[PDB]
RNA sequence: GGAGGAAGAAGCCCUUCGGGGUGUAAACUCCUGAACCCGGGACGAAACCCCCGACGAGGGGACUGACGGUACCGGGGUAAUAGCGCCGGCCAACUCCGUGCCAGCAGCCGCGGUAAUACGGAGGGCGCGAGCGUUACCCGGAUUCACUGGGCGUAAAGGGCGUGUAGGCGGCCUGGGGCGUCCCAUGUGAAAGACCACGGCUCAACCGUGGGGGAGCGUGGGAUACGCUCAGGCUAGACG
RNA sequence: AUGCGCGCUAGGUCUCUGGGUCUCCUGGGGGCCGAAGCUAACGCGUUAAGCGCGCCGCCUGGGGAGUACGGCCGCAAGGC
């Protein structure tokens, strides 16, 4: 199970613009650029000063919210990441940007997360020229994610890829635009990802 | 905290002992400690009930205020105009406007086509692009036209978001609108002008060519003419309409309404 | 210029012929998260001017924190009073895992990776008072080098 | 001590010790019970508050206190008793499961019903 | 379910009567295609046996599937379950009515007598989510049995004081032994489990194949600084 | 209200009792101020509650309670 229902809501509590909804999120409509307050009743009343407990709570909730897995599952990705070498931080965000959905998404066959989710998981996409239907499976260096022979006459896929011509994909990443196919080359780093979060807090967070 | 940023919104603003302002949303009065200090007669259209005795308290040492207890939307600010500022000769604009009714104020204040000199404000960073923008910008948008038709506007002051006594979530920025003597361009048809522009820019990923014809009522019965109308005036719909100016969609319309209004 | 902390307001009382006087001291970090950290203990009538005493201490008051790789060149342990401090260098990608009052002082310090622990009593006046002796009780390879060579 | 004391005679564990003798090590009970009675708070409360005087399946009969708004109890009820102790009444250390077994859901509860056993209100 | 979707529908709640929230949430357009139906359909099973080789090594031919018409594949094709706890400080989450030390709440501190963010209910919010809470037991926090790592003037804690047995501990300079101690090699430390890496189930859980690691203890060899022991000597402790 | 033995770490002052070259140095004992240091503080500080070592005896929230019980010792009270 997932989080389904309102999702701009998210953007206003925690105060910044989460790009979890596809095209809205950039005109003039995602709710940050009206109503830049939490939600509810006491949305826009004045702010006390917030715990450490609660900065830290507030930024694990940020980084969760951004990629929409379970609380369960990003504990386990990050006691996966806690237990490898090199910088946690670093070896966190490459886990979490390693998913099928997100790989998707960054490659840019679909708008939000929330669609890739559901392009993977009904079926229009293969790794190594086999399809997988699971948004959790976790892509290596080196690895053809396409989409089906199939599912390559849709609309919504025509619409989302052709719109890509005259965009960039992230570094770590090639595409294929014409051949509707795209490569994993690496895994990300810090600075490659865009993310307004500082993961040292949820570092420290897992530690209460 | 607020000490200086008020006085230089009033610097930019250039008021004077002679020019009279209005005020919106005053609150406590902040910057109107300030504009009485500075300028002539001013007036403000506080709402709130709780505050109208701390605003009160605030300006007692003043006689150049008036404060009315009327929505700005609501009221016609005309007759406000015409009562008030019966010996001024600029009126500005200058108030701090509550994040959601910020662009339905601009937009009333600038359709009922008031003698105001200008307008100066203080919103959000986020929707500041958003009505001082250029052709490929990321950021043009029919608010733009609207704003950019009506008056002359570019951004002033920015703000940054570590100034105010409880820590918002957006940075802000003062613009400052220079209002326009006679509009930009020339069109008849300014409704279907408006919604023209609005349908150039209801997906801003799509190609204009598809915009126009798949927003319009009569778009699938228009096809044809959309198409012939849009490469005659050199400016063709294959572009995303990002792309276009005040210009080019003033010729569109008027080969769109000439043939067909 | 610097970044402000606020450890503790605490509001302390006398007794007086036929009624209670009352005091308010505060506790205030002061640093720039780049090696300079003051502590500042303020008392007065009103808060403001608590706040502002314990301000302009801890900036009168002031330590050079000696980091290498945003941690601590080697470990400490630093009892004041009956409470006791441990700090503890850890490897990039730790964070500070310590409680409200260390946390607070080490994180103006430019700290990023420390393993820390109180002991005995846990006042935290006293623990602040500890930790900040702590910091100033730090030598790098440099200057042992210096002290016992020349 | 001495290393040597400490060889000799060592350190003593300390032993932790039970809250709830009359559960005897299992989660909850099963009794009966006999009188049921309202009684007063021990210092700064006052109230009438309700307890079960309940014999088990164990070797013992101890106090067990009744929760919600309104019980069923009479003096033959087949009731569960649960772990927990009240603050103020001075005797009683075990608790009523709601709904279990002869006592019955507080009425007209919404808002916390998985304590006070209640069904879901259906609602159209 | 996904994308779009009002300066913002209706109802419900609050209201300084302007409005604010629930909220792009809904309704609404388009798109996908759990469930369901049709067809196909397993891996797990090649041996024993039989013919030619000797009754051997090789070679050649058949039989055998509970799971199970299941997994799975191919083709059609439907918008298709959300609950549970908490919102006084610990500890993330605030207002309005009801009640007036009553009904109650409670893990601690405690809250309940007329303006209750602490009880009851609504609106809203927070955390987790096919689950969420409660009770019981264990380790942690507990440096609160303190080897790592505590104390005994007044907080609990120096025996009423001597003499002394077992025990514990022990000054300097040499030489022998090599008991403790340290090092090298080797045997053992089973298979699972734990760590690392690589693989098989569409991922994972799960499983496979490798590689280490390991406290302890045997066998052989080596070192003699420090404890031990044997022999000689010295005068700074002790004794005369 | 401070177990014993040993070593180490500024001094000043008042006493009791020995030897010396007797202005004053040199042992032992009893007090008072105080360096460093210690202590929650009061305070201790070469007669340590400092810095260390060796051995012994005790402590682990307040009541219940030095109680009940069992044992040992006493003529008994009673004690451990
Ligand atoms: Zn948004």
């Amino acid at each position: 199970g997932r989080y389904i229902g309102p999702v701009c809501r998210l953007c206003r509590r925690e105060g910044v613009k989460l790009y979890l909804k596809g095209e809205r999120c950039y005109s003039p409509k995602c709710a940050m650029e009206r109503r830049p307050y939490p939600p509810g009743q006491h949305g826009q009343k004045r702010a006390r000063r917030p715990s450490d407990y609660a900065v830290r709570l507030r930024e694990k909730q940020k980084l969760r919210r951004i990629y929409g897995i379970s609380e369960r599952q990003f504990r386990n990705l990050f006691e996966e990441a806690s237990k490898k070498k090199g910088v946690t931080g670093s070896v966190f965000l490459g886990l979490l940007e390693s998913r099928l959905d997100n790989v998707v998404y960054r490659l840019g066959f679909a708008v939000s997360r929330r669609q890739a989710r559901q392009l993977v998981r009904h079926g229009h996409i293969t790794v190594n020229g086999r399809r997988v239907d699971l948004p959790s499976y976790r892509v290596r260096p080196g690895d053809e994610i396409a989409v089906a022979e199939k599912s390559r006459n849709l609309e919504l896929i025509r619409q989302n890829l052709e719109a890509m011509k005259g965009r960039k994909v992230g570094p770590w990443l090639s595409l294929d635009v014409e051949g509707m196919k795209g490569k994993f080359l690496r895994l990300p780093d810090r600075e490659d990802l865009a993310l307004p979060v500082n993961e040292q807090l949820v570092i420290e967070f897992y530690s209460r | 905290i607020d000490t200086n940023i008020l006085n230089r919104i009033v610097d930019h603003a250039e008021v004077t002992e002679k020019t009279g302002v209005i005020e919106i949303g005053p609150g406590i009065g902040a910057l109107t400690e300030q504009l009485a200090k500075r300028a002539k007669k001013v007036v403000a259209f506080e709402i709130d009930q709780r505050l109208l005795p701390i605003l009160k308290d605030t300006l007692s040492p003043y006689e150049n205020v008036t404060v009315i207890h009327q929505d700005v939307l609501k009221a016609d600010v005309k007759s406000v105009i015409e009562e008030q500022f019966q010996d001024c000769d600029e009126i500005m604009v200058v108030a701090n406007l509550p994040y959601y009714v910020t662009t339905p104020i601009i937009m009333k204040l600038l359709e009922e086509h008031l003698p105001l000199k200008g307008i100066v404000v203080m919103l959000q960073k986020e929707v500041a692009e958003r009505m001082a923008a250029d052709p490929s910008s990321k950021e043009y948008g029919s608010l733009s036209i609207a704003v950019q038709f009506y008056t002359e506007a570019k951004t002033v002051m920015i703000v940054p978001k570590t100034v105010f006594v409880p820590q918002p979530n957006v940075d802000s920025a003062v613009i400052r609108l220079i209002l326009r003597d006679g509009p930009a361009v020339d069109v008849e048809n300014e409704s279907f002008f408006f919604q023209l522009i609005k349908a150039s820019f209801a997906q801003r990923r799509k190609t204009l060519l598809n915009n126009l014809v798949n927003n319009l009522p009569e778009g699938k019965a228009q096809k044809s003419t959309i198409e012939q109308v849009l490469e005659e005036t050199n400016i063709d719909g294959k572009r995303r309409g990002e792309s276009l100016s005040i210009e080019e969609f003033a010729a569109l319309s008027n080969g769109l309404y000439k043939a067909l209004f | 210029d610097f970044e402000e902390k606020m450890i503790l307001i605490r509001r302390t009382a006398r007794m007086q012929a036929g009624g209670r006087r009352f005091r308010f001291g505060a506790l205030v970090v002061v640093g720039d998260r780049q090696g300079r950290v003051g502590l500042g203990f303020g008392k007065a009538p009103e808060v403001p001017l608590a706040v502002q005493k314990a301000g302009y201490y801890a900036r009168r008051n002031m330590v050079e924190v000696p980091l290498q790789n945003g941690t601590i060149p080697h470990e400490i342990e630093v009892e004041f009073g009956a409470s006791k401090i441990v700090l503890k260098p850890a490897a990039p990608g730790t964070g500070v895992i310590a409680g409200a009052v260390p946390r607070a002082i080490l994180e103006l310090a430019g700290v990023t990776d420390i393993l820390t622990k109180e002991l005995g009593s846990r006042n935290p006046i006293n623990i602040a008072y500890a930790t900040m002796e702590a910091l100033r009780q730090l030598r790098t390879k440099a200057d042992v080098e210096r002290l016992r060579k020349g | 001590p001495t290393i040597n004391q400490l060889v000799r005679k060592g350190r003593e564990k300390v032993r932790k010790k039970s809250k709830v003798p009359a559960l005897k090590g299992a989660p909850f009970r099963r009794g009966v019970c006999t009188v049921v009675r309202t009684v007063t708070p021990k210092k700064p409360n006052s109230a009438l508050r309700k307890v079960a005087k309940v014999r088990l399946t164990s070797g013992y009969e101890v106090t067990a206190y009744i929760p919600g708004e309104g019980h069923n109890l009479q003096e033959h009820s087949v009731v569960l008793i649960r772990g927990g102790r009240v603050k103020d009444l001075p005797g009683v250390r075990y608790h009523i499961v709601r709904g279990v077994y002869d006592a019955a859901g507080v009425k007209d509860r919404k808002k916390s019903r998985s304590k006070y056993g209640t069904k879901k209100p259906k609602e159209a």
